[PDB]
């Protein structure tokens, strides 16, 4: 049974410092060869460093982006793994894996050193890197109207914007209106501030008649906010 | 990259499919693969020469030739929808390893379904904190995939966009949002402003004016 833990990962400003951690169990931990990859938020897997064993005498490389402002080293008394981070960037977010790495050579017609695969992965560890402070989100109303209207039914919703960090859990009607709701996923502005929105589609009929508020819940900054969504008045 | 994949392949709920890995390395070495869904740690597929790990479907194999590296899955699944990377060597002879750009995946399993498009004009509310935000909604659409674009009066916009991936709906059906930022002036010194959202080689388009 292979298991693998990454943990140590949080938030921290630009030039500081950051050691993760990945505790390996169910193989024989003092031969294996490890790796750390890190996900970018919504781009691919990209490789960091790898860490062999003592025939090649704990030699380490890193990729070029990283090299001279990152150290992996091992325990392996413990079955430790660690990443140690040194003058963080932003681009160095957002979330780290642990692998167990295999070694593959054709003698026929493969080309040393070989290939380096990648048999075990751990569940990973999120770093956040920015400069940014806590602050709780400006909750604004997506009015209903007819542009907003079609086929007898309705699309209101309520603009998250500007927070930090990540999560906010946002409900409509303290969670009695589920049917048709959508919240979706954050988006990163430049500023370093999140921005989401949570839209609902209800009957034109009921727009007359039904109070709709959403619930929005931001934990890092304690804030909740009621805030009811009603057509505007052209007036 | 140095190794290329492709962003994006389709294939229909039940057929084959082959993604490819591209690189110089390649010609010299053997590639690796690895499935990756959201919120879920990877997956070795597939490795060397003809290996393939035991767990994984027999539907996934590997092939090689020249500097190209390529995944087949014969027999797609519901379950197979998901974020395909390949890795080896950056040059050949290196001891550096590497991954492609990744290639997203989609099972076709559904209808195509026209994307539902509203499009808000910044709230009375916001404008007075000196803000302002287009709020494009984008849902009920199938396959997951959409192009925004947005435009002041005719010309294209550039900066102040910000636009979401797709994601799943209750009904299995596809969301997005794009969101357009402006300044109060800029919002009130043109006529109009639209947001265009191509799918499936198709454009529909929603305009909001400042006159309200």
């Amino acid at each position: 049974e292979v298991q693998l833990v990454e943990s140590g990962g949080g938030l921290v400003k630009p030039g500081g410092s950051l050691r993760l951690s990945c505790s390996a169990s169910g193989f024989d931990f003092d031969n294996a060869w490890m790796t750390w990859v890190r996900q970018p938020p919504g781009k691919g897997l990209e490789w960091v460093g790898r860490i062999t064993g003592p025939g090649e005498g704990w030699s380490v490389d890193y990729a070029a982006p990283v090299e001279g402002r990152f150290t992996i080293s091992r325990l392996n008394s413990i079955n430790f793994l660690y990443l140690e981070m040194n003058n963080l960037r932003m681009e160095d977010s957002g979330l780290y894996f642990c692998a167990r790495t295999g070694k593959y050579y054709d003698f026929w017609s493969g080309y040393p050193p070989g290939e380096e695969y990648f048999q075990d992965w751990g569940r990973g560890t999120l770093v956040t890197v920015s400069s940014a402070s806590t602050k709780g989100p400006s909750v604004f109303p997506l009015a209903p109207s007819s542009k907003s209207t079609s086929g007898g039914t309705a699309a209101l919703g309520c603009l998250v914007k500007d927070y930090f960090p990540e999560p906010v859990t946002v409900s409509w009607n303290s969670g009695a209106l589920t049917s048709g709701v959508h919240t979706f996923p954050a988006v990163l502005q430049s500023s370093g501030l999140y921005s989401l929105s949570s839209v609902v589609t209800v009957p034109s009929s009921s727009l007359g008649t039904q109070t709709y508020i959403c619930n929005v819940n931001h934990k890092p900054s304690n804030t909740k906010v009621d805030k009811r969504v009603e057509p505007k008045s052209c007036d | 990259y140095e190794l290329t994949q492709e962003t994006g392949v389709s294939v229909a709920l039940g057929r084959t499919v082959t993604i490819t890995c591209r690189g110089d390395s390649l010609r010299s070495h053997y590639a690796s693969w690895y499935q990756k869904k959201p919120g879920q740690a990877p997956i070795l597929l597939f490795y060397g020469k003809n290996n393939r790990p035991s767990g994984v479907p027999d539907r996934f194999s590997g092939s090689a030739s020249g500097n190209r590296a390529s995944l087949t899955i014969s027999g797609a699944q519901a379950e197979d929808d998901a974020e395909y990377y390949c890795s080896s060597r950056d040059k050949s002879g290196s001891r550096l390893s590497v991954f492609g750009g990744g290639t997203k995946l989609t099972v076709l399993s559904q209808p195509k379904a026209a994307p539902s498009v509203t499009l808000f004009p910044p709230s009375s509310e916001e404008l007075q904190a000196n803000k302002a935000t287009l709020v494009c909604l984008i849902s009920d659409f199938y396959p997951g995939a959409v192009t925004v674009a947005w435009k002041a009066d005719s010309s294209p916009v550039k900066a102040g966009v910000e636009t979401t991936t797709p994601s799943k709906q209750s009904n299995n059906k596809y969301a997005a949002s794009s969101y357009l930022s402006l300044t109060p002036e800029q919002w009130k010194s043109h006529r109009s402003y639209s947001c265009q959202v191509t799918h499936e080689g198709s454009t529909v388009e929603k305009t909001v004016a400042p006159t309200e």
